[PDB]
Parts: structure tokens; sequence; C-alpha cells
């Protein structure tokens, strides 16, 4: 009983939460970005100032 | 020498406009460029138009 009701208490989360994924692919996508340009701008700074 | 020194003045007066009508393009020109240093770098690029 207490078992299958944590399951049907999750079962609502579960689909809403899921419903997210789509956004968070474009999120870590456009994230990635601001990674590698971070990374760049970290070269050409050392490269200066050498 | 006053006729040397009427004609060494137009000489001079073409020279000072030359400079005076460049300097306005060129400062234009890195002008310009600054506005591209300020957009592309990485706002076109988060500005991509999404």
């Amino acid at each position: 009983w207490q078992s299958a009701r944590e399951l049907l208490r999750d079962w609502p989360s579960q689909r809403h939460l899921a419903d997210r994924v789509q956004p968070l692919r474009m999120r870590l996508s456009e994230l990635e970005q601001r990674l590698n340009n971070q990374q760049n701008a970290e070269r050409l700074l050392s490269e200066f100032c050498k | 020498l006053r006729q040397r020194h009427t004609e060494l003045e137009r000489e001079v007066s073409r020279f000072e406009d030359q400079t005076q009508q460049q300097r306005q393009q060129y400062a234009q020109a890195k002008e310009s460029l600054t506005t591209l240093n300020r957009l592309i770098p990485q706002v076109t690029l988060l500005l991509d138009e999404t």
C-alpha cells in the first residue's frame, strides 16, 4: 500500500518533469557555446599576454 | 619668392584638404570597425536572431 502510494506520488511528477527534456536539450547546447567561447577567448588573451 | 610662396601655399592647401577629408574617411573606417568589434565576437552568436 505505502510503496504503491509513493509510486503514484511520483507518477504525476514523472511525466510533468520529463516534459522538460527538450527545453533542456537546447539549454545545454546553448550553454556549450558559452563554454567553447570562454575557452577560445582564454586562448586569445593568453596568446596576447605572451 | 612671393610667387613661390603663393604656389607652395596652393600645394600646402591641397595637402591640408586631402588630409582633412582623408582622416574623416579613415577615422570612420576604424569607427565602423569598432562597431563590428562590439557586435560580432559573441553578440552576433547569442543574438543569433533566435
